[PDB]
């Protein structure tokens, strides 16, 4: 869409309706007459538009009002409530922009943010924006968390987030105007190469791919049309549903062969009965011809009974000769009907081994994107976020995605090498107890009004706990942590002195020998100016390959690559790096997934803050004290950078409403 | 409401493959039993039918007789009457056969005969004799 409707779409909002959030901040309006609603919407969309047309500078209420035309700028209270709702919830004046009004001289409230990845940075940057006092504690010696970016000489390669998944409705579009990311489209063309080294013919590639897509729509059919979501007591995984769909295709291949050959036999049995009829007819014909001969012996002139006998046998014989000729026409039809059937047999198999391996690559591709084996994914909910996909081609950050966190950290108070160990939250406030990562007996203690936890879900799942909550988190939260999936996905960065691959091809696949190793080194990216090849390990492989040393991994890669481009073409790499995110104790995985037995509703449970009990008994219920953000907390955009970012903006707004009050809701 | 084209997924089949951990490869082994036993049965009936074809070798060309093309004629000769009465005794009411034997009498002319001489050739007695066989 374009114009003010454009701005709504570009901010993930319906241009023509008030959202649930708007309803709660503006219930006077949405309960009211239709015309005030259209005003509200116009004002909102228009202000969004103003921000979006120039997100490099703060958009003030005065400026907004200045650029509304009548009747809409008549009601300046409404315009003020709107501008403030939008500012608060990070729909405008988010990211890095030139501040027009200087920051409140005296700060109000104190917030401790655990983790200085994107969700935390974005939250921090808002709370500071709102005049709170914020400090971030980060266990690593750098910001960005799972936005990790290798750098060495001119080599640059993301070991974390790499791809911007379309700019249509993506808040990273705003961020890209503010920060110098060198964005660059990914050409979707992907050549496969079977285990041996040989490009898969365009004939197969297209056939298997189509079959992949059909198998998937099938799983959706099983799920939504046949309610195939639970088998036994246990919930069904996408992986089970794919086996079931595949088995039924295999079955139908057999069922159709059975019926084809069952036609051949029934026709072959017709011909049997016809030939038996034809042999007994030939035999009676022989016997008569004899008798006609014997009767024709008796020479004229003869009595009439002997004349009769001769003629009588002659008709009877030509009657059978007529009948046999009829039966022998039929015979040649039945024999042609059988030449036809042996000519057109239905297909022999569902998929060859060679096909079923290409298919496994497609399945690997899916395991890569969900960062988990498909046997773990919820059949019902794995794709629940599909409705919110952004428009535009996918892009890579070319000077490396760290450029973003690092930008967001400008002006923030970040304690690096500070590993939170315990979080304490009481009616009167919070204390966070951390240690120096370098020297671990050296202890720190941070007191604050609220804690924003952006610990990755892998960390929150760790047994025994890495971080202790005091009091412990309630069952409703801990169970969601347990149900949710936290996957894994690794990268191998190969830095070469010369380019030996097709430069016009951003990516290319390698087909694994087996199913069990389908995610292993299954895909290669060529994205950076320097001559770097990046290779993914996905699915069940990602986890297994963490126990195998870099030299062995780099081996297996060069193998695959020599196999595709020839031994005389593939040098030794100058530099290699191999990620291991599950092993990383500040990540414990790559990103969340909707595990079987979980729902997108768990992502909402993750985002709900915690209100501790009262200190003094019979004392009124405090404020919430422990807030949560991060990719695992946003159900519409999980497992992404944009989603983290958004979750941060969310919590900042929610913390500010809580501790600075919300003028805009009256 | 409808599975994608060229995907087969029936309420009933889905229940059948999922019932057990092995019941997937159960259903698909029993379709290889069925398939190998039909391909076997074809191999017999092909050899069986091949033998019967070799018995018919020659066709029936040795045993065929020329066709008598004689034209219908109104006049009944006593030869023709006597052939008729015998053809009746052998063939009953199959007026077609009867006409072929006599060789120069149409099927109408025969049926006529059955009425004209009914009394004089006791055709009723002759027909009940045919029936008795
Ligand atoms: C291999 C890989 C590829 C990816 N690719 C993409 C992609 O292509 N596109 C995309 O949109 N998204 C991608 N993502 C997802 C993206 O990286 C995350 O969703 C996002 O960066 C998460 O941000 P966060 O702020 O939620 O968590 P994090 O960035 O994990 O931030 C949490 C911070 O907490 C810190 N921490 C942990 N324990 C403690 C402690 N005890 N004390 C203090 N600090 C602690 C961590 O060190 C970290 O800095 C990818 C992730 C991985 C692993
Ligand atoms: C985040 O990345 C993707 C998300 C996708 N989401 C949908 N949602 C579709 C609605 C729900 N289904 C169950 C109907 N469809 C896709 N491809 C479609 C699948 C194949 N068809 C064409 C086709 C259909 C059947 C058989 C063969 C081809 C069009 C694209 C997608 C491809 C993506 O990246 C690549
Ligand atoms: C219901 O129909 C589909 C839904 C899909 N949903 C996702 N979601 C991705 C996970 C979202 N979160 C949880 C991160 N991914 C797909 N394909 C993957 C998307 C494209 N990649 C390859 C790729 C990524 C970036 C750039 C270029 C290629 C592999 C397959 C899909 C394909 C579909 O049909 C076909
Ligand atoms: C090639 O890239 C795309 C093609 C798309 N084609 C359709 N065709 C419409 C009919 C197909 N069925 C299977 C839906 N819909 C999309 N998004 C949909 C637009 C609106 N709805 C409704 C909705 C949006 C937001 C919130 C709630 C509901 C879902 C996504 C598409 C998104 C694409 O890029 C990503
Ligand atoms: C959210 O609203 C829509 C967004 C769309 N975005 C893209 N592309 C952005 C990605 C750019 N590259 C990477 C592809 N393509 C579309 N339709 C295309 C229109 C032409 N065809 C055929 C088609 C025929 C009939 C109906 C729908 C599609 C395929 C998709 C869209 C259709 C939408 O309305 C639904
Ligand atoms: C929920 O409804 C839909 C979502 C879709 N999402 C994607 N995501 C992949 C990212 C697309 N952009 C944002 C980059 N792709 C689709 N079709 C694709 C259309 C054709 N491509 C291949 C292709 C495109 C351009 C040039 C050459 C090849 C594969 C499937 C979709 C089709 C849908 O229903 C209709
Ligand atoms: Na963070």
């Amino acid at each position: 869409p374009s114009g003010v409707e454009g701005a709504a779409f570009q901010s993930r909002l319906p241009h023509d309706r008030m959202t649930s959030q708007e309803a709660a901040c503006f219930p006077d309006i949405i309960s009211g007459p239709q015309q005030t609603q259209k005003v509200f919407l116009f004002i909102r969309n228009r202000t969004l538009q103003l921000w979006l047309d120039n997100p490099k500078i703060q958009l003030t209420f005065e400026a907004t009002l200045q650029q509304l035309e009548a009747p809409y700028n008549s009601d300046t209270v409404l315009v003020h409530r709107v501008h403030s709702y939008l500012e608060r919830h990070g729909l405008i004046n988010f990211g890095i922009y030139k501040r027009i009004k200087p920051l409140p001289t005296k700060k109000t409230g104190k917030v401790i943010i655990i983790g200085s990845g994107v969700s935390g940075l974005a939250a921090a940057r808002q709370l500071q924006s709102f005049g709170m006092d914020v400090t971030l504690l980060e266990a690593r010696d750098r910001v960005g968390g799972r936005v990790a970016t290798f750098r060495k000489g001119n080599y640059v390669a993301d070991l974390g987030a790499m791809v911007v998944t379309g700019l249509g409705g993506n808040p990273m579009a705003v961020v890209s105007k503010q920060v110098n990311m060198e964005l660059a489209k990914i050409k979707q063309k992907c050549p496969l190469y079977e285990a041996n080294g040989q490009a898969v013919p365009k004939e197969k590639d297209e056939m298997v791919e189509q079959e992949f897509n059909r198998l998937l729509e099938a799983t959706s059919y099983l799920s939504h049309q046949l309610d195939f979501n639970v088998l036994n007591n246990k919930p069904v995984s996408l992986g089970q549903a794919l086996e079931v769909v595949i088995q039924l295709q295999e079955k139908h291949v057999k069922d159709e062969q059975i019926e084809h050959w069952k036609k051949i036999v029934k026709t072959q049995e017709e011909l049997k009965e016809l030939l038996n009829k034809m042999v007994n007819l030939k035999e009676k014909i022989k016997e008569l011809h004899q008798q006609y001969k014997e009767a024709s012996e008796v020479k004229p002139p003869r009595d009439i009974t002997a004349e009769f006998l001769v003629k009588s046998k002659h008709r009877d014989l030509t009657a059978l000769c007529k009948e046999y000729d009829e039966l022998a026409e039929t015979q040649g039809k039945l024999e042609e009907k059988l030449q036809e059937l042996e000519a057109n047999p239905p297909s022999d198999v569902y998929l060859s081994s060679r096909d079923r391996q290409i298919l496994d690559w497609h399945f690997a591709n899916l395991e890569f994107a969900n960062a988990t084996p498909l046997s773990t994914l919820s059949l019902k909910h794995w794709d629940q976020d599909d409705d919110f996909e952004f428009t535009g081609s996918h892009l890579t950050v070319r000077n490396g995605y760290s450029c973003v966190p690092v930008a967001l950290a400008e002006g923030l108070d970040i304690k690096l090498n500070t590993a939170v160990r315990q979080v304490r939250y009481t009616a009167s406030g919070c204390e966070v107890i951390a240690v120096n990562t370098r020297s671990t007996s050296q202890t720190f203690i941070y007191k604050c009004d609220a804690v924003l936890c952006t610990l990755p879900l892998g960390v929150l799942k760790q047994q025994p706990p890495a971080v202790q909550f005091v009091p412990p988190l309630p069952e409703w939260k801990t169970s969601a942590v347990q149900r949710m999936g936290f996957g894994n996905l690794n990268k191998v960065v190969l830095c070469f002195d010369r380019v030996f691959w097709d430069p016009s091809v951003n990516l290319f696949g390698h087909v694994g020998s087996t199913t069990a190793s389908r995610g292993e080194l299954f895909l290669f990216w060529n994205l950076y100016k320097a001559p770097i090849l990046l290779a993914l390990v996905a699915g069940e492989a990602a986890g297994i390959m963490e126990n195998i040393s870099d030299d062995v991994i780099v081996g297996r890669c060069l193998a695959i690559l020599k196999g595709i481009f020839g031994s005389s073409a593939v040098p030794q790499p100058k530099e290699t790096v191999v990620s291991r995110w599950r092993a990383d104790p500040w990540a414990r995985g790559s990103y969340s997934y909707v595990a079987a037995g979980s729902s997108g509703n768990d992502y909402d449970l993750m985002a709900q803050p915690i209100t501790p009990g009262p200190s003094i008994p019979g004392a009124p219920q405090p404020i919430p004290r422990l807030f949560f953000a991060g990719e695992h907390t946003i159900r519409n955009y999980p497992a992404t950078v944009h989603g983290a970012l958004l979750s941060g903006l969310r919590e900042a707004g929610r913390i500010a409403d809580q501790f600075l009050g919300a003028m805009y809701t009256l | 409401r409808k599975p994608p084209k060229g995907m087969f997924l029936s309420q009933e089949d889905v229940e059948a493959v999922s019932a057990n951990a092995t019941a997937a490869t159960t259903v698909l082994r029993q379709l290889d039993m069925e398939l190998v036993s039909v391909k076997r049965q074809i191999q017999n009936i092909k050899q069986t039918n091949s033998a019967l074809k070799e018995k018919l070798d020659g066709g029936i060309e040795p045993y065929r007789l020329p066709e008598v093309i004689q034209k219908c004629n109104a006049r009944w000769t006593t030869e023709e009457q006597l052939l008729a009465v015998q053809a009746i005794r052998k063939y009953g009411r199959d007026f077609q056969a009867i006409s072929d034997v006599i060789g120069n009498k149409s099927v109408v002319q025969v049926k006529n005969f059955f009425v004209n001489y009914r009394r004089r050739f006791n055709i009723d007695e002759v027909l009940q004799e045919w029936e008795a066989e």
